[PDB]
């Protein structure tokens, strides 16, 4: 079962700067990684699919990169609305798994 | 149209059907098996094509009993279809050579 | 001959955009790819993106923010990289390189120095540097030229139109209140000068200027 | 020359064409996809030959939708060409056996 | 995305000695590694391609070896003209990547 490590657990950045969330897979999973955003009390929301494909309705400020075992979610010029938890999820091998998550703090 | 030409198209239709259902069934059979990779429909359909053609790169394959059974039907359908086209192309050349010999 | 030709420099105001060019020559195959690499001062090489002119398809580095757009002109064999909404973080040398679709960059351009700043372009003042009247010499003599008050970088300094390359030092420029300054020195046998002239050529790309300065003994 | 012998050479020419364009298109389709290995022309041409012949060692293969589509055309061209040679060789033996039977 | 590590960052050697630059890939890349030389103010120049193939116009003093994840660039009897930065670059998997570089110091 693929283990997804999201470290650091908390990330602090100043308004408008570029931020990067990390996600490492215990084995190689191609680009079968997906990113979600979950704000306080809300339900998860798909941000990026397959490591770098954008989802309609999601700010162009969000992008993803990576392949194999290392993946990154980036936000160009973070803003208050981005404050939330971010999770990664792989679908390369059964069963699907989630990362422990990373909180964004401004 | 001649029989062999009918069987060809037929096999092509049936093969496309086997490929589609094959992709659907592989996912159904593989999900539940830890470590399985043939678990989403798009790549399963690619897997079915590389199986029916026998190319089998090895990037995807079934690890479960039922997935392997599904794999066998796909291999047999592919090998049979492509072999049926060869036989159709053979019957076509044989007929043409008969004419060319004024036979 | 030079296979990739790039403009020496470009000044750009923060927020504005610039379109760098790369004219090619030599062997060309529809299978060639033109790459762009970014090098910030003191840093290493960073792949930006690639394009295949014969199809016009382009790919970009996903790990960095996309501030580039690649296009090409098959008729004039020119590759273009449109950089938009630049900030000081975008200041650097941008090289273009040709790849025959086999993985390595056989040839590179000289690179375009891009500076993101509000300051204005300013050609340099070139002053001679001949020894003083009370300076004793040996079997060798040292001369130079002072290039100061210019913006932005860079400037190229040659001696005797490039014919003089042995014994030449061009020191890195220093920035002081929106203007750069540097010096270049040359060392020739003492007997050779001033019977044989020594001149320094100074080109400043950003302002399309190039000037000469003969180094003669102080009167 | 007889038809079947003409179709053989034809298929050989077309296959060589598919192999060449196939190598060119695979690179074009694969570059841009992180983790892709079928991205330089020399190895892509080798990849196309191991695909058309169905050997598929698995050292190289497409990971993109368009690369896979290109792969399918190559597999089909290869399987079809080689199967067409089999059918040509069959028509040739059948004719010779007819003579040998004085038929 | 393949990571190329060039360590040490700086290398010091005495004139005429044999020197070796190291390059390690985060995963196995066969022999798809290429070496470049970049002198002060100059543009990069191809030295070795595919780990060990020599380029015409490059001193026979330069050679390369390795395969998989470990690669070496060697210079038999270094000399002043060799003073520069040296980078490696892989072309095994998209996107192509560069090493951080190593400076030669005499
Ligand atoms: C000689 C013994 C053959 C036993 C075959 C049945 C395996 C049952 C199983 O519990 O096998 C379980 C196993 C999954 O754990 O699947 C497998 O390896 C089975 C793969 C073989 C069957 C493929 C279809 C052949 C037609
Ligand atoms: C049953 C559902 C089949 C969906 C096929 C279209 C996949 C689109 C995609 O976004 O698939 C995207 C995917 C690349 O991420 O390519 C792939 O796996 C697609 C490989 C399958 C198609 C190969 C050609 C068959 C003839
Ligand atoms: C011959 C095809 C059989 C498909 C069976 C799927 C069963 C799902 C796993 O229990
Ligand atoms: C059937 C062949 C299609 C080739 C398409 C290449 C497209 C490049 C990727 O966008």
């Amino acid at each position: 079962d693929i283990l997804l490590t999201q470290s650091p657990a908390i990330l602090s950045v100043s308004p408008g700067e570029r931020v990067s969330f990390s996600c490492r897979a215990s084995q190689s999973i191609g680009t079968d990684i997906h990113w979600y955003q979950q704000r306080t009390n809300g339900s998860p929301r798909l941000l990026i699919k397959y490591a770098s494909e954008s989802i309609s309705g999601i700010p162009s400020r969000f992008s993803g990169s990576g392949s194999g075992t290392d993946f990154t979610l980036s936000i160009n010029s973070v803003e208050s609305e981005d404050i939330a938890n971010y999770y990664c999820q792989q679908s390369n091998r059964w069963p699907f798994t989630f990362g422990s998550g990373t909180k964004l703090e401004i | 149209s001649a029989l062999h030409w009918r069987a060809a198209g037929a096999a092509t239709v049936l093969l496309v059907i086997v490929l589609l259902a094959g992709s659907y069934l592989a996912v159904l059979a593989e999900r539940g098996a830890p470590g399985a990779q043939l678990i989403t429909y798009p790549r399963a359909l690619w897997w079915s094509v590389e199986t029916a053609t026998t190319v089998g790169y090895g990037d995807l394959y079934p690890v479960t009993l039922w997935g392997r059974c599904v794999a066998v039907v796909v291999m047999v359908a592919g090998i049979t279809s492509f072999g049926l086209v060869t036989a159709a192309l053979a019957t076509w050349f044989v007929g043409r050579e008969q004419e060319r010999r004024g036979h | 001959q030079v296979q990739l030709q790039q403009p020496g420099a470009e000044l750009v105001k923060p927020g504005a955009s610039v379109k760098l060019s790369c004219k090619a020559s030599g062997y060309t195959f529809t299978s060639d790819w033109i790459h762009w690499v970014k090098q910030r001062p003191g840093h290493g090489l960073e792949w930006i993106g690639e394009i295949i002119p014969s199809y016009g398809r382009a790919n970009y580095n996903e790990k960095i923010q996309k501030k580039a757009t690649l296009t090409a002109d098959k008729s004039s064999s020119t590759a273009f990289m449109q950089l938009s909404s630049l900030t000081s973080e975008d200041s650097a040398v941008y090289y273009c390189a040709r790849e025959r679709g086999d993985g390595y960059f056989a040839v590179w351009g000289a690179g375009t120095t891009v500076t993101v700043s509000s300051a204005k372009t300013t050609p340099p003042s070139v002053y001679p540097l001949a020894p003083g009247s009370a300076a004793q010499t040996n079997s060798m003599v040292t001369l130079g030229c002072l290039v100061k008050g210019y913006f932005p970088e860079p400037v190229t300094v040659t001696w005797n139109s490039g014919s003089l390359s042995s014994g030449v030092h061009t020191f890195p420029a220093v920035l002081q209140s929106d203007l750069y300054t540097l010096s270049s020195s040359v060392t020739v046998p003492s007997s050779s000068w001033p019977s044989e002239t020594v001149t320094c050529n100074v080109a400043h790309p950003a302002s399309s200027t190039k000037v000469d300065k003969k180094i003669v003994p102080r009167d």
